[PDB]
């Protein structure tokens, strides 16, 4: 059918503290290794 | 208690434009003389973006 009286976005009535941090955390998982400068930092 | 002083050419100090012309002034008058040359500043070399260099280490810790 076609719905067009509900608002679809409920899900975000139901976020805690860190469901962006442990989003990123589960998401580390499926990302490239990243590239290197060559140094751990600029003031090496 | 104010500076008494005893030499007359303590406030003379003269004005040339060249170093050569000062050198014949010196020599005119009979004064033993010596000359220190001009430190001339060094030309440096300044860059705006290596401020933000991706891997040397002249990055700015803060902006």
């Amino acid at each position: 059918p076609f719905d067009n009286t509900t608002y679809k976005n409920l899900q975000h009535h139901d976020y805690s503290t860190y469901t962006f941090l442990d989003l990123n955390l589960d998401l580390s998982k499926f990302r490239m290794p990243q590239p290197s400068s060559g140094r751990e930092s600029p003031r090496h | 208690g104010w500076a008494s002083t005893a030499d007359p050419l303590s406030n003379l100090v003269l004005t040339f434009s060249t170093k050569e012309d000062a050198i014949a002034f010196a020599e005119k008058n009979g004064w033993s003389y010596d000359v220190e040359e001009r430190k001339v500043p060094k030309p440096k070399s300044k860059s705006y973006g290596a401020n933000f260099s991706w891997n040397k280490r002249t990055r700015v810790s803060t902006k």
